[PDB]
């Protein structure tokens, strides 16, 4: 008789690959201005 | 002023002075930019970075470490204990690394500053740039 | 081994607070608050409130510093340098505040016998 379909699986990309691309939200907004204070040109003066 | 002139040092971290150390090399200081390139195997150094207390148990081991270096080198003492002993004045502490192995530059503080460590790193620099040009 | 159960027998008990400091130099604050609470026990010293919750708050702030150390170097010890850097990110983060309020980066010096300096 009639029997509809399902389309889901072990197919953990709906949740996994998502948590995977959390390091392009971090990672890459990472390279902001370097905290380096470079020294003997800009020094860093004590409290 | 900046010269492409690189300095190959192992640095011998003994007591606080080498936490101060690791702050140097991280991220917030940049002592690359000055031609630094901190070589850790002894065999190829040329300067030695005594950062800590030397006791009078290693002595003998620290002095074998700069007699097995490259002729053309120098030593940095930092931080008191090893400039002048620092604030140990005891039965088991060496009174200064200057006592078994020529220094070149002494850092005072207790710990010095990154700032420090690097202003005494250009003293170095100092040194050779014009330890090449009177001779 | 610089002799520091041997040096306390020759100074008055504030003269060894810095000393404390570079036996656990990664955690300063730590060192002297158990050395300070000690000695306040011996001459029975009551220290103030501000004071109390000064140590507990700076000995908190050093044992985050002092993990993170272990981390970093724990980190460093298997490559992945990555992780040294942003826990001496950290690192840079506290000394800031130490150096601001003790005047020293890492042998703070700030306890006292009965209470912060
Ligand atoms: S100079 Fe000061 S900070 Fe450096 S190892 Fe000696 S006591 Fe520790």
């Amino acid at each position: 008789k009639l029997s509809r379909k399902d389309y889901l699986n072990i197919l953990e990309s709906i949740l996994f690959i998502d948590f995977l691309k959390g390091l392009s939200v971090t990672l890459k907004n990472l390279l902001r201005r370097p905290i380096t204070t470079e020294y003997p040109k800009e020094k860093l003066t004590p409290p | 002023w900046g010269r492409r002139n690189s300095l190959w040092p192992v640095t011998i971290g003994l007591a606080c002075c080498a936490i101060e150390m690791m702050h140097t090399a991280a991220s917030r200081f940049d002592l690359d930019r000055l031609g630094v390139i901190f070589r850790a195997s002894p065999r190829q150094a040329d300067v030695l970075i005594v950062a800590g207390t030397v006791v009078n148990k290693v002595a003998p081991m620290l002095k074998l470490i700069w007699d097995q270096m490259p002729d053309p080198k120098w030593c940095i003492s930092m931080g008191g204990c090893a400039s002048a002993g620092g604030p140990f004045p005891t039965y088991s502490t060496l009174q200064g690394v200057d006592r078994i192995i020529p220094v070149d530059v002494y850092i005072p503080g207790c710990p010095p500053t990154p700032q420090g460590l690097i202003y005494g790193i250009l003293q170095l620099q100092r040194k050779i740039k014009e330890q090449g040009i009177t001779k | 081994h610089r002799g520091m159960e041997k040096l306390a027998e020759n100074l008055h008990y504030f003269q060894f607070i810095p000393y404390t400091d570079r036996m656990d130099y990664i955690s300063a604050i730590c060192n002297e608050l158990a050395y300070v609470e000690t000695v306040e026990r011996l001459l029975g010293v009551e220290v103030p409130e501000k004071a109390r919750y000064i140590r507990t708050m700076f000995a908190e702030l050093q044992r985050i510093n002092s993990h993170l150390l272990w981390l970093g170097t724990g980190a460093l010890d298997l490559g992945a340098l990555t992780v040294f850097l942003y826990a001496f990110r950290e690192r840079e983060k506290i000394m800031d505040i130490i150096e601001g309020n003790a005047g020293y980066r890492l042998t703070s010096c700030f306890l006292r016998i009965g209470g912060v300096h």
